[PDB]
């Protein structure tokens, strides 16, 4: 559904 | 008849101590939510406003516990959220919508009931932007949280699964431009904010003024000089707390307060601790000279009135470990000295 | 309906951990209290009857996720282990704290009555405290905001939870209130920022003193001048220390300590070995002699008891290696030449 993609 | 400020105050006093002005503020807006709600559709000057509170104190101020002992004394349905969980644009987490759900299940499902209810949340301050500027990437914790409550402070229609359903197919309307929202959190870090604006040194020069070490930015005067574009520095956005008009200041606990908060109150650590041996056939005591030493070892942890048991638990310690597997005891005294750790706590047997 | 007293559980930990009686006081304390606040049922004058978590902080491998291993089982009511590693902060993909809470229902059968009586424990908690700066500039999923998220769980909330992940669309709500918390996880670096506030001067200047190793801070002995203030440098909330008010300290283990552990401990490495060979239908031995000379190579390593493993294996690597070929040995013998590597263990035939 959402797609929570973070990076440092 | 209704309630009035003086006797609902009456009975916040006896929960909490030391909080004047938050008290104020309370009062009058649960004092005018019955006015404008029996004033709706009967009063000539329609369209009445709304003023909801935000609340700001330190920790273990008593911010959750007028949540609380509110809804002892209150009629009208009442709500405990907390915005850490929310997620803006139906993400993973649960949505704003679940916020008036919630209150439904309080209300038995009665819209007519639940359009007049109260709701509140915690630690708003997890919502704010880490930084002054706007994110440059997406949010779902933060600035998104905000976004989304705009329309529902100021009054919009809400869908709401009536039983058994998460998403789409019954939704029951329910507007919110009457509902009251007391949004309260303690913001760490804002005292670095407003010292830049009111302090305004900046400077190592002679001319510029250099602050005597620790005599200056008490948290209980800095906060009080608080004001909205303050709050944009830390992170909110001024359309969010336009929503908002008031703002209520607290005090950080004073040594005396805490002194107090042991003995009038009848929810106090003393009295729970009295209960717990009470069922034991063992009596308590806390005389005066161990209250105030307490109170200097409290406030050097700087952690509020919930900091209080350490002190405490790690007195008794000893004394609880052994206290069963002893026999004829019936009554434990714990003086001054026993605080400090340099003597053992006088046992009295039968 | 007698319940257990302290010296009596405390006898069962002492079976399974040494040298840890500051640690075992304080869980036999609360474990003792937990049932006094389960046993009432609204009963008594006192109302909202206080909840005191713990917080553990040892060395490595001193034995505090041992301690709530062997807890569990002489334990009536339901206790989990949750690894507190991959929790992330509520609306992202990693994790939820929700996840907690699901597991403890396995445990009690979905008994949402049972499990509010519960206990939980988390591992690893130095793992989310953020070593840094006011984070203005980024948001951290698993630091700083994951302890917030924990806040809420603690100190009386309602959450969600699936029946067993779903076959419904529904949740189950259980407060938390009463639920005990006990957080533990070793930090380090802990001891630096320590020294600051206890040893008050860097000792450049004339005037200054200097006693770089002689007054040099002793590790085991720092741990217990620990306070709130000092875990605020390091990363931790005052929100989320106050939540926990109870700290216990674990010492160092020690030459003396090490010698017990093999041998009083029914677990110990020593018996775990004479079992593997009893199979085979041989016998194990482990002279005094051995055991000293293994204490002193477990020291150097600072590791604790987890890095005495490699000082046997190691040593008996050779002898394993060509034990089950050999016939007619009945029994093994283990010189402390065998630990330096001089001399090989001599071997019985039977
Ligand atoms: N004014 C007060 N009078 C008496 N006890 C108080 C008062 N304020 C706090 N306490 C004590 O502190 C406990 C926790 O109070 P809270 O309302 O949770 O403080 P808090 O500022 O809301 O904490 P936060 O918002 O999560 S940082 C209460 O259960 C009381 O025991
Ligand atoms: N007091 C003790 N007596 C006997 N064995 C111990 C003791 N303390 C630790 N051990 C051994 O060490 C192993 C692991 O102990 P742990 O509880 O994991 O130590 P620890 O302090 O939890 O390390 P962390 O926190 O997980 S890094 C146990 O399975 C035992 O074999």
């Amino acid at each position: 559904x959402x797609x929570x993609r973070x990076x440092x | 008849a209704l309630p009035t400020p003086h006797e609902i105050r009456n009975h916040l006093d006896d929960y909490v101590i030391g909080q004047e002005q938050a008290k104020k503020v309370l009062a009058v807006a649960v004092y005018n939510h019955y006015k404008r709600l029996r004033n709706g559709d009967t009063s000539n000057g329609v369209e009445l406003g709304k003023s909801n509170i935000l609340l700001i104190g330190p920790t273990g101020s008593g911010k959750t516990l007028l949540a609380e002992t509110l809804a002892r004394l209150l009629d009208v349905p009442f709500t405990m959220a907390d915005a850490t969980t929310l997620t803006e644009a139906g993400y993973v987490g649960e949505d704003v919508e679940n916020i008036i759900q919630k209150l439904l299940q309080k209300s038995d499902y009665d819209v007519q009931k639940a359009q007049r209810g109260i709701v509140y949340i915690d630690q708003i301050d997890k919502i704010s932007r880490k930084s002054d500027n706007p994110s440059i990437t997406r949010d779902v914790s933060g600035e998104g949280v905000q976004q989304a409550l705009l329309k529902l402070i100021e009054g919009t229609v809400a869908a709401v699964p009536p039983q058994g359903g998460r998403k789409h197919q019954e939704f029951l309307q329910v507007d919110t431009s009457k509902i009251l929202f007391i949004c309260g959190g303690a913001f760490a870090g804002l005292d670095k904010v407003i010292s830049h604006r009111v302090e305004t040194g900046s400077g190592i020069g002679f001319g510029a003024t250099v602050k005597a070490k620790s005599d200056k930015a008490s948290e209980g005067e800095l906060l009080a000089q608080v004001e909205p574009e303050d709050l944009i520095k830390f992170g909110l956005i001024p359309e969010f707390i336009g929503r908002l008009p008031v703002v209520a200041t607290l005090n950080e606990l004073s040594e005396e307060a805490l002194i107090q908060i042991l003995k009038e109150p009848k929810n106090a650590l003393t009295k729970q601790y009295q209960a717990l041996f009470n069922l034991e056939g063992v009596d308590l005591e806390f005389r005066d000279e161990a209250l105030d030493a307490i109170a200097k070892k409290a406030m050097a942890r700087k952690t509020g009135a919930r900091g209080l048991r350490s002190i405490v638990e790690a007195a008794l310690l000893d004394t609880m470990y052994d206290l069963p597997s002893m026999e004829d005891v019936e009554k434990v005294v714990i003086d001054e000295s026993v605080i400090d750790g340099q003597s053992e706590p006088l046992l009295i047997y039968g």
